[PDB]
């Protein structure tokens, strides 16, 4: 009676329906079964990494117990699960937790060997009492069946810390799935998501979802894993089955917004802009309706919008956007680059390679240094791809290794051993990366760092992944790594890599691509830095209505004076500020030169005037 | 009826115009729409350096809904937000927390689902022991209880990645810091309601 | 004086809960002052539970809480915990010269003859 | 007729620290 | 004076972080027409090297400076007994009505290659870990001192290193992982080269 | 004697806080004396910590002794408690000193001893 | 054989060598041994493009063309591994995704002295 009121029961709602059917796993039902039925020592327990599945293991017991393909001894059972949360409820008193106990083994000792007890999470029995010892007289008569299930690490952590029951349990090991067989636990859990929603699912969706989920999404374990992205997939459509669909959403929102601010105002500016995506919206809209006048199903494109839109990994089939940006790239990239034409057909050619799913599985993206004399723009080169891979170019993780220059500072990015001060903190690059890997990482002066933290770069490229001082496995496989040089910085071509050879081991070398080196400058490469640097000039003093007129010949007599092929494009930065900024910021705060003006430049034989 | 006695109502105060307007942000909103509305496991957690906006999330969520732009059967939910530190009142005893835990979930389940919970700062979630905190474990994952959190980003890998058993029954949903564009489009909208509280 | 005694399970957390309200349920009259308030931090040693249980009640602005800390007990306690970090402002009080310490120490000439008859 | 009244605890264990003892290498 | 304008935002986020970002309204535009003839009651001579630091002010409070790089960071050397430290004690005078608050380092003592981390930190799980650095907790707290660098030939070069990033970048990291920006401090270098090259 | 039995919250600091209260209870003459304080500073488990108030405000006298080797690496790492003490230096003394000592205590160990 | 027995011996402290067995040497990257790495990497690649259904034909005189710059047995077969996704990858990756090399279709190999145009 007893049993009725504070446990459940498994039998109950297995003949009604109530589960989810468990094709698969017949090894590990068969070993439960049979290590069951011995005469003595019968008490399982499953033991195995979280998510692989072992509720569903004793659910599939109990479907087998109602339908009857058991061996011998195992007619009619009614397997029961204890409640150890209505155990204490209410027991403020002294001697009641320990005689509510006692009144349930006395419930469980009267029938010979029909109930299987079966309690889930047993590593909770340990304390919960101030009790939860009266087990050991129990288990010493073999009244008890008490099948049990806990996880990896949590086992040996109090258990076999408290050795004295463990004696009384045989284990068996549970095994995760592969990409194998988890296709075929997913066709057997179709019928069920269909009824939930209103949505069908292709067979298609079961292959992609089951093999995408393994390159990309490595936090988890496969069988619940696969289950995400379709019963998510599944909502997504569902959220579209509606009257209106998306993207119009996003338009009319977003117009809606700029409506609402513009009123406010009332910028100009907004009201083109509005008009803009007001033509956008119509053409969008009437297309709608032409395709209506012309989905009901998940595809391959839903499991890539779910796995693209989660964990920030660009991964669909190229939605017709960007092969607008990846054919115009390389002119968008030289906006802030001039010049080093063989360099940027190299680094644009890393990325169309691995967006178009051709690229290697298990390698870094990108993985090439580049190097040269200074005032090139090897440093300008990744915040100028990161402007346009982000939209915004303080979205780059960037390290310096100038300061590494020793052998105990490598704690710094892989974070200290447990038990020490800093294991709250962790690493600096570890722990970057892991939440949402992506981003594109730099190494400023690669030359001045110790030669023993390549000994920790060697397993970043050419594996994929790392270790820490934690215990997880971070991966790198769709980054782009980035090291900076000044090597050699005389040799023609081939004095630099004789530096290079003789710095770096032969064995690092080996895993790189192409080792860019760069080239310099150009007179006539020069004027468009120049006119580069006057508009930036005047967009950062646009904030006062302060535009200026330079003249042709002005701006030629800034190529001139400041040169040489030694210092690159950096003395010619200062060197406008030299000009310009004297005179400028000594009259702007003089009066006179208030807003709303255009203010010339004009040449005079040394300096150029106001 | 218990949870009147242990909890805010968030639908109750957003039903008299009392919080303050969020603008922006479609892809969360989208985004915590379709995680908490699948069949098992839907609870969603907002992760994000702090104060780039997380409680805003929910409190658009609620006027979104007390709205109704919100699909079918999402329609009249009431988020009802709940607490641990004040259900851990009066707990001397050795069994008085555990039985009230187990009427709050009670009267959660006894309904149809009609109740969003909404635990703020769930990293508190793990303690209040001495086991407790470890019998909501079997409801998450069967789906019952709807649960919406928010953590700061580096609380969560201290807290609750220490206990892997829990952290398989949520959904990370990253939440990231905006650009100047966007902010100008949040100063413009903010702008009447301290033009109201100071009279400037 | 509130983690006083407070051996048994639930016997702070009501505690600070039922100075709390009475601080919300006046009509805005009191302002607190929390002197040395790196005492936050670890308050209740069970696990993180208290300390930041006061935590949403401060974005709301419902008690004033002025405080003192010093620079250097700061960036080991607070900004190790950097949600707390973000609710506070800080006003930073440098030293003064000896042009203005002068002028202090003249005022502060009264007590000193009383105390000492001199 | 008495109760039980389930008392709390605190729990303390400090961390190490090593130091690396530079050579100076001729 | 009926509404908030752009100008009372700037005193908020002067008086708040001590930075002096204004417009120079009306009464300090008077100090620094003078700046070039003030500085001259303290140091005698040296015109060509008083008219340019005296730029790097007036340039950076006009709102011309460059918006990531420190606001002046240049070097001046020589012979000895010149004015070369009474100048960069002199231009601390007037920006901070004192002598004493600016961060005054000496690298005349590291000669070896593992001074660095009094300056940058120690990594974690290390014997001296919540300390910061010298040179990183003092900027912090005001972000607008001046910093010297004194004899700056004795360092052994890899210091040369850590200083690299300070200019051109204006951040560097330590131990506790936050990157402390010098987006607006003078930087000044000193120096005995040469002594009495033609 | 005062962290004699504590495992528990809060039991250290109700047994301290009854001393404070039975020194401030009475009036002024209750002068106290820690013998070797550089104990103070930990004892936690944040304790060590109600003093700090009292002790710049004149209440409790609290005449001190520390050694100088143990003073600068537990007290002035902590430089909160370090401006509310004087430092009373005590250097070691010259011979003439000791030979006038050692000529007071001549009468101490002849009762000690029969010689 | 002298030197490498001499460097090996030396680096055993006590111990290392009577308690193993035979030491074996190398044999490194040679002509007749080389055609079946490409016939592994050849088909790790078509693993690689069977899921869009593509797939290859090689001819030997293009597999004897790349093993000009696939031999240099000092650094090892690695460069090879490299240009078998630098030449052929780069035309590919520019083919695929401007359409025209639609879904069904198959590649052939086409020799070049110094590329391999399709
Ligand atoms: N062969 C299978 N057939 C159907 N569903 C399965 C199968 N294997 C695993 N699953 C599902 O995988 C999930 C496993 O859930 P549980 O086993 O209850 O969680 P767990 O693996 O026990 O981890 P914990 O520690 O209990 S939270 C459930 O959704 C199961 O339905
Ligand atoms: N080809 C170029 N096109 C446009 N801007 C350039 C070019 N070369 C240099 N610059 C400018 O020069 C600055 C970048 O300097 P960098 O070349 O990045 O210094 P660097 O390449 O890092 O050399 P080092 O040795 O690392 S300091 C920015 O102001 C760029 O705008
Ligand atoms: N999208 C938004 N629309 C309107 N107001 C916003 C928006 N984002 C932020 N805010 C405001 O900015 C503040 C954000 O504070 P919170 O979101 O409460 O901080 P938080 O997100 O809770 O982060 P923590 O770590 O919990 S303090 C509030 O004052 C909001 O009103
Ligand atoms: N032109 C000057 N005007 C005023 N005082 C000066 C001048 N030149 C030197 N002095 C004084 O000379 C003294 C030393 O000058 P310092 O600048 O301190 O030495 P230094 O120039 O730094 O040379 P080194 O390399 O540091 S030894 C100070 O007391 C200065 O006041």
């Amino acid at each position: 009676q007893a049993l009725q009121k504070y446990s459940t029961d498994l039998t109950a709602r297995a003949r009604e329906g109530k589960l989810d059917p468990v094709i698969g796993r017949d090894n590990e039902i068969r070993r439960v079964v049979q290590v069951l039925s011995r005469r003595t020592k019968n008490n399982p327990v499953l033991i195995g990494e979280p998510g692989v599945g072992k509720t569903a293991i004793v659910e599939g017991l109990a479907q087998r117990i109602v339908a009857g393909d058991v061996p011998e001894s195992l007619r009619d059972k009614t397997i029961v699960a204890l409640d150890l949360g209505s155990m204490v409820a209410g027991s403020k008193y002294r001697g009641e937790f320990e005689e509510r106990l006692k009144a349930v083994l006395d419930d469980i000792k009267n029938s010979a060997g029909q109930i299987i007890t079966f309690i889930d999470e047993l590593h909770t029995i340990v304390g919960a009492g101030a009790a939860g010892n009266m087990i050991k007289p129990m288990l010493a008569r073999g009244e008890l069946r008490l099948v049990g299930a806990t996880t990896l690490d949590e086992y040996r952590k109090h258990i076999e810390k408290d050795a004295a029951l463990e004696r009384r349990f045989q284990q068996v090991y549970v095994g995760e799935p592969s990409v194998e067989d988890t296709i075929g636990i997913l066709r057997g859990l179709k019928d069920r998501y269909e009824v939930h929603h209103g949505v069908r699912i292709t067979d298609s969706a079961l292959v992609a979802a089951a093999t995408l989920s393994d390159r990309y999404i490595t936090a988890r374990f496969l069988p619940d894993k696969a289950i995400d992205l379709v019963d998510e997939a599944a909502s997504r459509l569902r959220m579209e089955i509606d009257s209106r669909p998306v993207e119009i959403d996003e338009v009319e929102r977003l117009v809606r917004r700029l409506e609402i601010e513009e009123m406010a105002l009332s910028l100009a500016k907004l009201r083109s802009e509005l008009a803009d995506q007001k033509e956008k919206l119509a053409e969008l809209t009437t297309r709608w309706q032409n395709e209506k006048n012309a989905k009901e199903e998940v595809g391959p494109d839903d499991i890539a919008d779910v796995v693209s839109a989660w964990t920030g990994i660009p991964a669909g089939r190229l939605l017709e956007g960007e092969t607008a940006k990846l054919l115009r790239m390389e002119d968008e990239l030289g906006k802030r680059v001039i010049g080093q034409k063989a360099a940027v057909t190299a680094v644009s050619d890393a990325v169309r390679r691995s967006r178009a799913g051709v690229s290697d599985p298990n390698r870094p993206t990108g993985a090439f240094m580049f190097l040269g004399p200074t005032g090139v723009g090897k440093t300008e080169l990744a915040k100028a791809l990161a402007d346009f891979l982000f939209d915004d170019e303080r979205a780059m993780v960037r390290i310096d290794m100038s300061e590494y220059g020793e052998k105990h500072t490598v704690a710094r990015l892989i974070g200290a051993p447990p038990g020490y001060v800093g294991y709250e903190a962790g690493g600096q690059l570890t722990e970057a990366v892991r939440r949402r890997p992506y981003t594109v990482v730099l190494f400023d002066e690669i030359e001045k760092a110790h030669p023993d933290v390549f000994d920790v770069l060697l397993q970043v490229l050419d594996e994929g992944r790392l270790t820490d001082g934690h215990g997880r496995t971070v991966d790198f496989r769709n980054t782009i790594l980035i090291l900076t040089s000044n090597l050699g910085s005389g040799g023609s071509a081939e004095q630099v890599l004789a530096a290079v050879r003789a710095t770096f081991k032969p064995e690092f070398i080996n895993r790189l691509d192409d080792v860019l080196i760069f080239e310099g400058l150009n007179p006539e490469e020069l004027v468009r830095i120049v006119d580069i640097q006057l508009a930036q000039l005047g967009k950062r003093l646009a904030q006062r209505r302060l535009q200026l007129q330079v003249s042709l010949p002005a701006k030629r007599w800034l190529a001139q004076r400041g040169f040489d092929p030694v210092y690159g494009a950096r003395p010619l930065r200062r060197l406008v500020q030299q000009a310009i900024g004297d005179q400028l910021a000594k009259m702007l705060l003089a009066g006179q030169v208030h807003d709303g003006d255009t203010v010339p430049v004009n040449v005079s034989p040394d300096a150029d005037s106001l | 009826q218990a949870l009147q006695k242990y909890s805010t109502d968030l639908t109750a105060r957003a039903r008299e115009g009392k919080l303050d307007p969020v603008i922006g942000r479609d892809n969360e909103i989208r985004r915590v729409v379709q995680v908490l509305s699948r069949r098992t496991k839907n609870n969603p957690v907002l992760i994000g350096e702090p104060g780039v906006g997380k409680t805003a999330i929910v409190e658009g969520l609620a006027q979104r809904i007390v709205a109704g732009d919100v699909p079918e059967s999402l329609r009249d939910k009431t988020i009802v937000a709940l607490d641990l530190g004040s259900m851990v009142a009066g707990s001397k005893y050795r069994g008085e927390f555990e039985e009230r835990l187990k009427a709050v979930l009670d009267d959660i389940k006894n309904s149809a689902g009609q109740i969003i919970t909404f635990i703020d700062e769930l990293h508190t979630i793990v303690g209040a022991g001495a086991d407790a905190g470890n019998m909501i474990k079997p409801m998450l994952a069967r789906g019952e209880l709807r649960l919406v959190g928010a953590t700061t980003l580096d609380e969560y890998r201290k807290h609750i990645e220490k206990d892997a058993a829990l952290e398989r029954r949520f959904q990370q949903v990253y939440v990231g810091e905006p650009s100047v564009e966007d902010t100008i489009g949040i100063l413009r909208g903010l702008k009447d309601r301290y033009e109201v509280h100071h009279g400037v | 004086s509130m983690v006083a005694g407070s051996k048994y399970r639930g016997e702070f957390e009501e505690r600070l809960k039922a100075v709390l309200d009475d601080i919300k349920n006046s009509a805005g009259q009191i302002i607190t002052f929390i002197d040395e308030l790196h005492t936050i931090v670890g308050a209740g040693a069970t696990a993180m539970d208290a300390g930041n249980m006061i935590k949403p009640m401060l974005a709301r602005g419902e008690l004033r809480l002025v405080g003192a800390t010093t620079l250097d007990e700061y960036r080991k306690h607070i900004e190790k915990d950097a949600a707390l970090e973000r609710r506070f402002q800080q006003v930073y009080v440098g030293e003064p010269s000896v042009e203005d310490t002068i002028g202090i120490l003249r005022g502060l000439k009264d007590r000193y003859e009383v105390h000492h008859g001199v | 007729a008495a109760a039980a009244a389930a008392a709390a605890a605190a729990a303390a264990a400090a961390a190490a620290a090593a130091a690396a003892a530079a050579a100076a290498a001729a």
